[PDB]
RNA sequence: GUGAACCGGAUUGCCGUCAGGAAAUUAGGUGCGCUUAGCAGUAUUCCCCACGCUGUGGG
């Protein structure tokens, strides 16, 4: 969807200082710190003026935080429930597989305001398992409608199908 | 003039009993039987149970019966209990010695205290069909079909679907009668209706038809069946065997598929009013005219507009949900709404209870904001 | 008439009830998953509390012969007690729920008699069925079923069923459930060969704010305890005092869930009305308030709407509300849902007892 | 003339009706499994209860042994997918693990009353027929089955009633062909009542109706449509409105 | 007014006692924001009313 693509492009157009300023504001709202609010406004509000389906303020702020923390490269076809599933095979079926599976299935009981630390540790295990590519646009489009059953229904389905291979 | 009428049967659960239930095990049939529709039509006209056997049942039993299967049901069972915590009526009476006085002469001496009661629990399991659709098309006299249709337009008594707890969920009087030569063309004339857009559709639609006697003679075919559902009396019941054949009809060549003609999901209204629409700019300009281009809190000139509530978005915008404020007030009330979750009703600058919070937020904004970050947009 | 209690409590992360696998109990209310504490756990904790200790005159057990032999100093009445138990119809042995002193004294005086087995078994069955003067029997009820498969055909059983007079629903969270898993390893005090990795266990826990619901029928409580009246009110006050001040005894040695509630609404009906549907929508924590205030605000909204809804003038209702030091008001904006805002538990007990009848708490502490 | 009552109510975790194996009763609808409370449960739930006992009444309404009863009750059906669960309980000795099970669902009910048969069974009485109709309304709005209520104290109260005076009996069960998915910006009851709204907005485009909601909590229709004739705020006022539409009748 | 009409699967139940994830890691190596600019010695000051052929009064 258009408007997302320019939002991710403007996120990739950022430089060192902007990524650091969104990095220091991890684990917080926006209204407390004014430079973060101003930077997010200057990066987001023209898109909301032009396009009606631009991302919500909370989801855009959260995705900005995660991109500033992890700085994954944007590439189509590297979405989260595929890399999860391609990773899960290399573990011991008795012990480590339920441990990773529980942290992955904990997301279906949390809200967008509460979905910063589990995402932080999931991209952490990606960065530990030597990955450089991730579909940010797909993650933003599924987070914007995260409160619908078919979205998490196709979440773990992409997972099962990547894991079974 | 139409010669055959059409009835539509659909419900959440339905049952149509067979001959294989002479005890507390009630089994059901796959299709609505002739006796069930005859009973429903007798209820719709309003004929007495003692009157159906007197020149009223064979008159409609002369008609031809035709059923089409739109979608068949899942065989379901419900456990039933009778007489929990009560005493039931039992059938034994004392022997009245001489056999000359029996029957109606004995019933004149019956008393309420002469009966005896037994407390027990009578258990039964009854079969119901879930998610089934049927069409009943009866071919008779045009006057008789007109009378039948007028009767079912407004039924005298309440009507049910085989058992008194099975309610109608589509109108039985939905289909207007027509003139057709054969039952097959009539059953193929009424189209096939979909509920929502993506669902399984049966490629074959079975039909049940009465076996035509043809010419004089013409013994029954080997593929015909027998069915004991031709009612002669209803109190006490008397039933008569009949001949039944089976035919099939492939969809896509003699029955069409109708569209959805409605909406299934409900969903909430539209938030997210568009800020590039022309009506929005016109209403914003008029509201800037009304307030004389002055802020509502601090009275500096007005540049932006805040939305008091989001009841209507985009298409309709009455200029009473909009107030004129400047940049600092817009940013302050914007930061007051980052994690509030109030959705519909937003902050009113006219209401005095927010003024002290807003002024402190504005003091924070003047204390902390960097202008050079707002310009040179990185 | 009925007495109804509503209750809003917040708990620390703990495990106050677990299934066979070892995780907290959960439920599905309103399309989302919530934490759960079973009702029977609450009734057991109230029954075995220290504010209910005057009021246990009965036992629910299958070791009746241990109780009969304990009603003896030296006489061997072990084999004959079990024997008469087996001819009685309690054959695993069936759980029997009756009063203490009645079975103790009567089994001591009947089992030690030199009479027939059939007659003494009949007398034991009679005294078991007739020993229905116990407080837990009146509160929680009783059902016993003689197994006729192995029962002597001579004697006959009598009526034994007890209708209870307390209805408590399961504790249900006011919001979404957020399960968590904790990993532990044991250590060795003395160094040595040691493990390769260290076997990791798993302990499941969660934290939630619970809405509990209580209902008390006074007429059935009176009818079960025969012609006594003061014992009914004393039982009501003792149950309120215990339930306000008792927790489930789960994994309390390492998860100390000793919190106390922040709001109690008490009420009086003729018909039971449960107010659990205030939380069909999950409560989302916003930056301003906390979970507790929003929970009781939504409860107040539902209470206000029901009070202004299904309401008959021929039988009007009233009620009092309690909070610690009166910090959390039910009528947060303008409505006076309760008429007698009370800031202490003792005065609430006194008001409830006075509304029941002319009873004082010090007066009925003798039955 | 037929008086038809539409009924939406939510219910707490419990088990009101069970089969021989004990399971919560369940029907099939809309491609999935539906939670179910029997109509022969609501009968002998409302019936022989104390609140309803307020020519002989309770015989013309519901029959016993050619009585031709004039009240028809249908099977309650959930508006979402049935989600059963099993609870694990143990027994003490105070000196083995079993299993119990339960289900939670929001049910739609449907009530129909034949006025002509009720008047005919009253030997020409008319105030008594309307009196019995009102009595059944107050009973049905405040009656639950007496199931496992001591352990699961399920005593919930309704959240919306719409009453109809249509020419022929017709239910709105086909409005719940699509199972209700809960979204963040709503709940189960609001979406159920909205699905009821976008099936009475139709039909007429493709009669009248009185509506009530307690203190007007969840208003029918999510616009200013006239899909219901009047929206009222009391149960007694709704009953008086039903009696008023029947004729000049005071409660 | 229909193998139909009348029709509760109901009563009993604590999952309660046992556990350190622990030992050890520099994110260091290089960069000019640079070339420019009177708030005044003028030749029409956006609109309106009144009086004469520029002087008052209001936006
Ligand atoms: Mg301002």
């Amino acid at each position: 969807n258009r408007g997302t693509v320019d939002f991710i492009a403007s996120l990739e157009n950022l430089k060192e200082g902007d990524l650091g300023i969104l990095r220091k504001l991890r684990g917080a709202r926006l209204d407390e710190k004014l430079p973060g609010f101003d930077l997010f406004s200057a990066l987001w509000w023209p898109l909301r003026q032009k396009n009606q389906r631009a991302p919500k303020r909370e989801v855009a702020w959260l995705i900005a935080k995660l991109f500033a923390e992890f700085r994954f490269e944007q590439r189509e076809g590297a979405t989260l429930p595929i890399l999860m599933g391609g990773i899960c095979r290399k573990l011991e079926p008795k012990k480590e597989l339920p441990r990773v599976l529980a942290r992955f299935d904990q997301l279906a009981s949390l809200d967008i305001m509460q979905m910063e630390e589990p995402l932080s540790v999931i991209m952490g295990i990606l960065r530990k398992h030597q990955q450089v590519c991730l579909d940010w646009v797909g993650l933003t489009d599924v987070l914007s409608f995260w409160e619908q059953e078919p979205v998490k229904r196709e979440w773990s389905d992409s997972f099962i199908k990547a894991y079974k291979i | 003039p139409p010669n055959t009428l059409f009835l539509r049967l659909e419900g959440a659960l339905q049952s149509w009993g067979s001959n294989e239930a002479k005890f507390a095990l009630r089994r059901t049939a796959d299709a609505p039987t002739k006796s069930g529709v005859l009973g429903l039509l007798c209820a719709a006209m309003g004929i007495g149970r003692a009157e159906a056997a007197d020149s009223w049942l064979p008159k409609l039993a002369n008609l031809r019966m035709g059923v089409r299967i739109d979608r068949p049901g899942i065989r379901w069972w419900d456990f039933h209990t009778v007489g929990a915590g009560q005493r039931m009526r039992m059938a034994e009476l004392k022997a009245p010695k001489k056999p000359s006085m029996v029957g109606a002469a004995l019933a004149e001496t019956l008393t309420p205290s002469k009966v005896k009661t037994r407390a027990e629990t009578l258990l039964s399991r009854r079969e119901y069909l879930a998610d089934a659709s049927f069409l009943v098309a009866l071919q008779g006299e045009p006057e008789l079909v007109a009378k039948l249709s007028a009767a079912l337009a407004k039924p005298v008594w309440a009507i049910y679907l085989g058992r008194k707890s099975c309610p109608p969920s589509r109108p039985v009087c939905e289909h207007p009668p027509g003139f057709y030569n054969t039952l097959e063309e009539a059953l193929s004339a009424v189209p096939l209706q979909k509920r929502w857009h993506n669902e399984p559709l049966p490629q074959i639609l079975p039909c049940v038809m009465d076996w035509i006697p043809g010419y004089d003679g013409e013994h029954a075919p080997d593929d015909a069946e027998i069915h004991y559902d031709l009612p002669v009396s209803f109190q006490p019941p008397r039933h008569l065997p009949r001949f039944v054949i089976r035919r099939e009809l492939v969809v896509g060549e003699d029955v069409q598929v109708s569209r959805e003609t409605g909406t299934s999901v409900w969903r909430p209204k539209g938030t997210r009013a568009d800020y590039n629409n022309s009506e929005y700019k016109k209403v914003r300009a008029e509201r800037l005219v009304m307030d004389h281009a002055a802020c509502m809190v601090c009275k500096a000139p007005a540049t932006t507009v805040q939305h008091v509530n989001y009841r209507r978005a985009g298409g309709k915008e009455i200029p009473e949900d909009l107030r004129a404020l400047c940049r600092l007030c817009h940013d302050a009330c914007t930061m007051l709404e980052y994690g509030s979750g109030m959705t519909t009703n937003r902050i009113d600058p006219c209401d005095p209870i927010w003024r002290e919070r807003i002024l402190a937020k504005r003091k924070e904004i003047v204390e902390f904001r960097s202008r050079g970050q707002r310009f040179r947009k990185m | 008439m009925l007495i109804e209690i509503h209750m809003i409590q917040n708990h620390s992360p703990a495990n106050l009830n677990r299934d066979d696998l070892g995780a907290p109990k959960t439920c599905y209310f309103g399309g989302v998953l919530r934490s759960r504490i079973s009702s029977q756990c609450i009734k057991r904790s109230i029954r075995t509390s220290n504010d209910f200790k005057a009021l246990l005159g009965g036992v629910r057990t299958r070791r009746l012969a241990d109780l009969i032999q304990q009603e003896a100093g030296e006489t061997e009445c072990w084999k004959k007690a079990q024997e008469i138990l087996n001819k009685c119809g309690f054959k695993t042995k069936m759980l029997v729920f009756m009063s203490k002193d009645k079975i103790k004294d009567l089994a001591r005086i009947v089992l030690d008699n030199s009479l027939g087995l059939t007659e003494a078994a009949q007398q034991v069955a009679n005294v078991i069925a007739q020993a229905t003067l116990a407080p837990d029997i009146a509160l929680c009820g009783r059902m016993l079923e003689p197994n006729d498969k192995d029962k002597d055909k001579k004697v006959k059983w009598s009526n034994t069923t007890v209708e209870a007079a307390l209805q408590v629903a399961h504790a249900i969270s006011t919001h979404i459930a957020r399960p968590e898993i904790d990993y532990f390893v044991a250590a060795d005090d003395v160094p040595g060969e040691d493990a390769g990795a260290g076997h990791i266990g798993e302990s499941m826990f969660a934290s939630a704010c619970f809405y509990k619901y209580f209902s008390i029928d006074w007429e059935q409580l009176v009818k079960n305890l025969k012609g006594d009246t003061n014992l009914a009110a004393h039982t009501v006050g003792a149950f309120l005092l215990a339930a306000a001040k008792t927790n489930p005894s789960g994994k309390q040695n390492s998860f100390a869930a000793h919190n106390y509630p922040d709001g109690i609404l008490v009420e009086f009906k003729n018909s039971p009305i449960s107010y659990a549907n205030a939380f069909v929508r999950p409560v989302s924590v916003v930056k301003e308030s906390d979970l507790v205030e929003q929970s009781i605000g939504q409860l107040s909204n539902y209470v206000n709407d029901i009070r202004l809804g299904y309401y008959d003038e021929q039988s009007p209702v009233i009620g009092f509300w309690f909070s610690p030091n009166n910090r959390y008001p039910l009528g947060y904006k303008h409505s006076k849902l309760a008429s007698r805002n009370i800031g202490n538990l003792n005065e609430l007990v006194g008001a409830v007892l006075d509304y029941i009848g002319g009873f004082k708490w010090e007066e009925v502490q003798k039955s």
